[PDB]
């Protein structure tokens, strides 16, 4: 449980402690640490952490626009399709690894980010017109 | 002093005491922020409560207290031996500075009765040159802190040599003292053997020497 | 008892250490003098406008003897001299016998 | 805490400082350890002495190409009579330096024993003369003039020295690669405050008296000491965890 | 958490004017204030003026606002939080009712709702405004009866206290010690205790030394065999 | 007060301007601003601009898996331990400079961000599965 330790583990087990997933990959690789300095080591090193802030910012970046800044687990108000999948509500959760879960919906994940934005922050934030100040 | 005492309180072992005070609008304790200190008369002082019942860093929190529209007090709970001195306190507001009080000398009974170890120390070779008449003794852990002034001079009670001194608190949360005498050495040598009177409550076995040998 | 803790964003702590560096300098020579040894052909600009805040009540050691701003300047020009010469003329042939005499003293 | 520096310019010199920075003052004494005679000493001028180096040569640009297009600038014959290289000190106003730093090391140094001040004792021509790049050309002016009074106990004349130039260089002893310095046609002036001084060990003196400091500047970094002893930088953390009576809401 | 020290041990004339010190160590010199206080004769002390050696803004009490000011220096910061600083007061006139004990404390805090209060006491200093003069103590030996507790003997002394008295301070573990007497003439004197297991006198030293300063110390008698 | 005014003074006054130290260090040193650009400042400039952001980052990943994705103060609800200090509630506020107080903790100061995500965060995320829908 140290890193991916319930990566076998059922989808909601490894709902249990998602945080530890979190917190070791943005921080993670001990980046921190003749004359010159241009080796091939050097410019491995700098791209290799110009990627490690750029994925991390590409993922932080949907969760703003969806309400989750700072929350690890959102429920969102966007309805569930049923064509996504056909499987009860203790069918997938005490059965499938997020790992067979991730090729389940990679085929209709785009489509689920595009309703994502419209309905919990596209529409959220523009309910409060009528009822900011009245 | 425009600031009141709750004077002489007494307590005992295990339990608690309260000294309240009150004072004058100008300087009152309706609205104006108090404060309560230790003072060994003569040693150190020492802090207890800040501003109202907020305690000192380090001061055991049985030191309780309130404050109301004129009364303002110190609840000392669960006493121990060594809580036996004189407290303060005084007013101040933000800006100003502290207005002390008066005195509540504090004493703690409920202790035990103790014997003190009393030996008599005569004058010796060097006080005869000086021919100053002279003789001491010496009292430690004789609670209760009361005093008995008293000698035998011809075996009776002398009129001009007693010298009544201080009595003090000792460091060990006990109390010493000791007595002089101030005397012609005729008066000495007129008068050979002498007798040590320490009226101490108890059996009568008090200790007594002999000045010319 | 019954306090709780409580996180604070931007509060006022440090650490000694060193890191990298960077030249600061305004338009000096540009045209009718270039290509400078020290501040290269181009290098980050100064604002006109001085940064500076006093500190009150702050009594931090420094040391200068054992400060690494110094290393990290005698390493910097260092680096930049050799980078101002790769790119001139290099002169190899004229290691030859030198045939010589003195000048022309009468 | 400043975000930039002042403004800092790298003067490669030798056992003299010029165009330092100070701020008032006694002329000040650092030492990275004051009882080890044998570390150098940075010391700094309450006031700076003005100064002029120059060449009187009047030399002509003699290009001759060497291969497809580079070309060998050299000199040509001297025109208008040779002269020698030399630098002016104000004679005057280096008696009331050397009498103000003196007396700063006296309560320092003692304050009991001789002062000896000599020319630079070994070393090499360019580590003991003060050795800088101006005009273009490489000076070395002969510092052996200026240390030579004494002072213990309680229009004008302008002393000069000497001075001879160089064209082959390879600074801070770097050995890699040298470079040859082309010779600046016309008059060459250079016009220098100077700022600061370089002083280093007086022997192994066995207790007595009798000791000061004469000239060495063996290292180049510690000629940038002399603009960066106030700075330090530090590494800011922004977080910082703090207790207090305070929760948010209970379900969330 | 820092420990601060008053000079101690000053006295002149009633009519005269002198200043107390007091060194401070521990404890940044620049935020916490001070102040002081003083016992009477009378049972209760009295406070004084607190001092704010920022700035410099100080309300002293009304009634020695006339003739008691009080300055202090800047401080020698030893790290970036412990320094060392000392703190001045000066007095003009006094009389018998000024006579007594003189303490210096530390500020309590440095914020708002309180810091005026004392925090950190010192050992304290005494003055006597007594008009009579100073005269030297005179030594004795004060032996045991029962030899066939020790201590030596101090007769007659002006004013003050005469402080540490035991030779090379040999013993500071288990030496009771004891306080000072009015005499019905109104010279002092004393007495101490020392709490050290019967041995024989050939083996052992009995040497004591008493300090002083209304004149100066020199000689350490010992006690008589018998 | 222009920037870390409040340095040397009390945490409670450094407490009431917080903002300001947090605004000026992620975007301070004016980093925005022959043919070649291979030159040593270049290359120092890129690097201190990377770190610029993934020490930023670095911070800002830690007040996310803590409620904390948009706010300079958040209460959170993790009890504070005896053995962390012993001192009262005016008396560190009141006399320690945030100085004094980083090194007093800095020994169990890892301890603390660990408990830290699984109250405020771990669980509390977790507590609306009963508390969402029903
Ligand atoms: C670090 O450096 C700083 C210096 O930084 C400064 O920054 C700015 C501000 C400029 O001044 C710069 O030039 C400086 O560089 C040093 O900072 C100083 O620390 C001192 C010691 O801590 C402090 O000295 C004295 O503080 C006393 C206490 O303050 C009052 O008020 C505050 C704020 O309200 C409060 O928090 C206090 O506990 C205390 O109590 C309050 O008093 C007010 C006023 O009476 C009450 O208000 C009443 O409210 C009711 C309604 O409720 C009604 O309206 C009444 O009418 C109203 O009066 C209030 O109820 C009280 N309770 C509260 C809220 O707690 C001051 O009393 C004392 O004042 C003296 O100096 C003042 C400033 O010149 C004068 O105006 C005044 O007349 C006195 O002469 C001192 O201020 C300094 O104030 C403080 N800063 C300054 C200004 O220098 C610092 O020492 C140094 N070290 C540290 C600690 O890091
Ligand atoms: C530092 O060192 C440099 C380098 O000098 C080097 O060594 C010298 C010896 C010479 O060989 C250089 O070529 C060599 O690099 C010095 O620079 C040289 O200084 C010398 C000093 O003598 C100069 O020599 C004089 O040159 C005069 C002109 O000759 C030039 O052109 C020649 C061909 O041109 C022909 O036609 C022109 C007219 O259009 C005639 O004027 C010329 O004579 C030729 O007929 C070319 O070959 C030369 O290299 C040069 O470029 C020349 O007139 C002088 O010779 C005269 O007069 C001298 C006194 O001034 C006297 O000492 C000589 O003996 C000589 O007398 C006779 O003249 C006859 C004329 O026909 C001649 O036929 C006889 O042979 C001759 N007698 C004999 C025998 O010698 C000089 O030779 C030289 O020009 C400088 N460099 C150049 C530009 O080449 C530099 O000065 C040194 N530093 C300093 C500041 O001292
Ligand atoms: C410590 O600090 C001190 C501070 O004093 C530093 O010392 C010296 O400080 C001086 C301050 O003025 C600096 O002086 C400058 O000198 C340059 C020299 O450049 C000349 O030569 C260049 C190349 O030669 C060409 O031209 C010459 C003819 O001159 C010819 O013979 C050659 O064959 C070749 O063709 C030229 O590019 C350059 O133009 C100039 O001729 C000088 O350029 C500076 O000019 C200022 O002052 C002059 C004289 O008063 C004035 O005419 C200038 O006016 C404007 O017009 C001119 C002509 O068109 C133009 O070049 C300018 O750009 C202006 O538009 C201008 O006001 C100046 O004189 C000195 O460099 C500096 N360093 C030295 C040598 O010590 C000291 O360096 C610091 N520390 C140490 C020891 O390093
Ligand atoms: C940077 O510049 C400095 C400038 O000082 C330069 O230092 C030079 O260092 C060199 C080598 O170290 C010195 O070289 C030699 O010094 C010889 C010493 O003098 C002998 O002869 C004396 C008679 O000379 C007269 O002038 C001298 C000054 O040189 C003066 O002290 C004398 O009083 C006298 O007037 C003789 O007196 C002296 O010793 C006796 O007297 C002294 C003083 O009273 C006494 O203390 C002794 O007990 C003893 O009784 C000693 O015996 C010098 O002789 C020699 O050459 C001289 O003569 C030749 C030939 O004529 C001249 O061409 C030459 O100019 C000299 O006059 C030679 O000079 C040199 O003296 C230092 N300084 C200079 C230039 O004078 C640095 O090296 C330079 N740095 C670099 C990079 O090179
Ligand atoms: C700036 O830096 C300098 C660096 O020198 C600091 O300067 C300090 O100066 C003092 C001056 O007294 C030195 O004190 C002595 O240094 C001796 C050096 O040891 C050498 O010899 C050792 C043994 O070699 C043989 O000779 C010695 C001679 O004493 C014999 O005793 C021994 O039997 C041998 O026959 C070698 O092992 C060593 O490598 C050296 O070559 C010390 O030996 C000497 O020790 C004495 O004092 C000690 C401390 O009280 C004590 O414990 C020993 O028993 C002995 O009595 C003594 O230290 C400092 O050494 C020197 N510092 C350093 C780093 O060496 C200077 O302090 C600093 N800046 C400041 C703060 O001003
Ligand atoms: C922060 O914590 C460190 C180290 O503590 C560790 O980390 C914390 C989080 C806990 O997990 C601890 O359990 C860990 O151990 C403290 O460091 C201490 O520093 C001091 C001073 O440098 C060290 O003291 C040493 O003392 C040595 C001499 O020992 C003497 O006493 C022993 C025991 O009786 C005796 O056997 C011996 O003969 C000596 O008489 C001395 O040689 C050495 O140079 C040094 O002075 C101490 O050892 C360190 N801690 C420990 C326990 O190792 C910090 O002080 C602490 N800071 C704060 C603010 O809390
Ligand atoms: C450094 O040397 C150069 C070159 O010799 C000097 O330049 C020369 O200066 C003179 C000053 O009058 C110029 O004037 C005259 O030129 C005519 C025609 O050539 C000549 O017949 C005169 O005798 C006189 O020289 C001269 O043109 C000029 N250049 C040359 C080619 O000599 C310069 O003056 C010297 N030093 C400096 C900077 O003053
Ligand atoms: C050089 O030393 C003398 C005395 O050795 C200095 O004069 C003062 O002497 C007294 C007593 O020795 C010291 O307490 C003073 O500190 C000395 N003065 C000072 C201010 O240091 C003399 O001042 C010393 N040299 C100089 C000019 O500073
Ligand atoms: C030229 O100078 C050198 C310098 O060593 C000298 O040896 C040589 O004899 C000199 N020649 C003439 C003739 O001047
Ligand atoms: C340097 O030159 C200037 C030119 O005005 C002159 O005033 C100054 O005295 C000179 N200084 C020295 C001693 O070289
Ligand atoms: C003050 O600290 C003590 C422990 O030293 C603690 O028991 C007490 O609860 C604290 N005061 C408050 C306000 O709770």
């Amino acid at each position: 449980l140290g890193f991916l330790g319930a990566a076998g583990s059922t989808m909601g087990a490894a709902s249990m402690t998602l945080t530890v997933q979190a917190r070791n990959l943005l921080s993670g690789i001990v980046q921190q640490q003749h004359l010159l300095k241009l080796t091939v080591w050097g410019i491995k090193q700098l791209q290799a952490r110009v990627l490690a802030v750029e994925r991390y910012l590409r993922d932080q970046q949907l969760l703003g626009i969806w309400g989750c800044s700072g929350k690890l687990i959102c429920c969102t108000n966007v309805p569930w399709n049923s064509s996504w999948s056909n499987r009860n509500l203790s069918e997938i959760w005490d059965n499938m690894t997020w790992l067979q879960w991730d090729k389940e919906i990679s085929n209709y994940t785009q489509i689920i980010y595009g309703l994502l934005e419209e309905s919990q922050n596209q529409q959220e934030k523009n309910e409060q017109d009528l009822l900011a100040l009245d | 002093s425009v600031l009141t005492q709750s004077a002489s309180v007494s307590g005992s072992l295990g339990q608690s005491v309260t000294i309240s005070c009150t004072g004058p609008n100008s300087v009152c304790c309706s609205h104006k922020s108090i404060s309560w200190y230790q003072w060994p008369p003569g040693r150190a002082p020492t802090l207890i409560i800040y501003e109202d019942n907020e305690r000192a860093p380090g001061i055991s929190p049985r030191f309780s207290g309130y404050k109301s529209y004129w009364s303002a007090y110190l609840t000392i709970s669960d006493l121990r031996p060594e809580d036996e001195t004189t407290y303060y306190c005084c007013s101040y507001t933000h800006n100003s500075g502290c207005v002390f009080g008066t005195g509540t000398k504090v004493s703690v009974l409920g202790q035990s009765k103790a014997n003190p170890s009393v030996t008599l120390f005569p004058p010796s070779s060097e006080e005869l040159q000086a021919n100053k008449a002279t003789l001491v003794c010496l009292i430690s852990d004789f609670y209760p802190g009361a005093v008995t002034v008293a000698w035998k001079a011809d075996s009776s009670p002398v009129k001009a040599g007693v010298e009544t001194t201080t009595p003090s608190k000792q460091s060990n949360n006990k109390y010493a003292a000791s007595s002089y005498l101030s005397l012609t050495p005729e008066q000495w040598k007129s008068h050979r053997s002498y007798s040590c009177q320490v009226t101490h409550e108890g059996s009568t076995v008090e200790k007594t020497v002999a000045p010319t040998e | 008892e019954n306090l709780w803790v409580t996180v604070y964003y931007g509060v006022p702590v440090w650490k000694d250490a060193e890191t990298t560096l960077f030249c600061a300098s305004d338009a000096k020579a540009y045209e009718t003098e270039k290509h400078n040894v020290w501040a290269t052909h181009a290098c980050v600009p100064t604002d006109p406008n001085p940064q500076e805040i006093h500190l009150e009540n702050v009594t931090e050691e420094f040391n200068m003897w054992k400060n690494n701003m110094v290393e990290q300047m005698h390493t910097d020009i260092i680096s930049l001299w050799d980078q101002s010469l790769k790119p001139c003329v290099k002169l190899t042939p004229l290691c030859v016998t030198l045939q010589c005499t003195n000048v022309t003293n009468n | 805490t400043v975000q930039c520096t002042h403004g800092i310019k790298p003067v490669v010199s030798t056992q003299l400082l010029l165009n330092g920075s100070l701020a008032e003052e006694e002329v000040m004494i650092r030492s990275e350890n004051i009882t080890n005679n044998a570390k150098n000493i940075l010391v700094q001028f309450n006031t700076p002495v003005q100064i002029n180096c120059t060449r009187p040569n009047n030399n002509t640009r003699k290009s001759i190409r060497i291969g497809p297009g580079q070309a060998f600038y050299a000199t040509g014959d001297i025109i208008g009579d040779i002269r020698q290289a030399h630098c002016n000190v104000s004679k005057a106003t280096w008696n009331e330096t050397l009498g103000k730093v003196v007396k700063q090391l006296r309560k320092h140094f003692g304050n009991n024993t001789i002062i000896r001040f000599a020319n630079s004792s070994g070393g090499d021509l360019e580590v003991t003369t003060h050795s800088f790049n101006c005009g273009g050309e490489f000076f070395y002016c002969n510092t052996s003039g200026l240390f030579n009074s004494t002072w213990i106990s309680n229009s004008n004349d302008s002393i000069t020295l000497p001075c001879r130039i160089k064209q082959i260089i390879n600074m801070w002893q770097r050995i890699g690669q040298a470079m040859y310095a082309p010779p600046i046609q016309g008059v060459i002036r250079c016009v220098s405050n100077i700022t600061g001084l370089i002083l280093t060990r007086d022997g192994g003196s066995t207790n007595s008296t009798t000791e000061t400091f004469r000239p060495g500047g063996g290292d180049m970094r510690d000629n940038w000491r002399s603009e960066l002893y106030k700075y330090k930088v530090v590494k800011i953390e922004p977080l910082g965890v703090a207790p207090t009576r305070c929760k948010r809401r209970v379900v969330g | 958490e820092g420990q601060l020290v008053q000079s101690g041990a000053e006295l002149k004339k009633p009519g005269a004017s002198v200043k107390i010190s007091c060194k401070t160590s521990g404890y940044r010199f620049n935020f916490y204030h001070i102040n002081w206080i003083r016992q009477t004769a009378g049972r209760g002390p009295e406070w004084m003026g607190w001092i704010s050696p920022y700035s410099g803004d100080k309300n002293l009490a009304p009634a020695f606002q006339d003739r008691v000011i009080m300055t202090t220096d800047t401080e020698v910061p030893v790290t970036s939080f412990t320094s060392t600083g000392a703190a001045y007061m000066e007095i003009r006139n006094l009389k018998f009712d000024d006579t007594g004990t003189y303490f210096c404390a530390k500020g309590l805090l440095r914020d708002g709702s309180s810091t005026w209060l004392p925090y950190l006491w010192g050992q304290g200093t005494l003055l006597t405004v007594s008009s009579a003069s100073t005269k030297g103590p005179s030594v004795f030996p004060l032996a045991p009866s029962s030899k066939s507790a020790l201590g030596c003997l101090v007769k007659d002394y002006f004013p003050e206290p005469v402080t540490v008295s035991w030779n090379s301070g040999a013993l500071t573990s288990g030496v009771h010690t004891f306080p000072a007497v009015l005499q019905s003439s109104g010279l002092y004197s004393l007495s101490s205790v020392v709490t050290v297991p019967s041995s024989s006198l050939g083996t052992q030293t009995y040497i004591c030394n008493v300090n002083h300063k209304p004149s100066n110390t020199k000689v350490d008698k010992r006690v008589e065999p018998k």
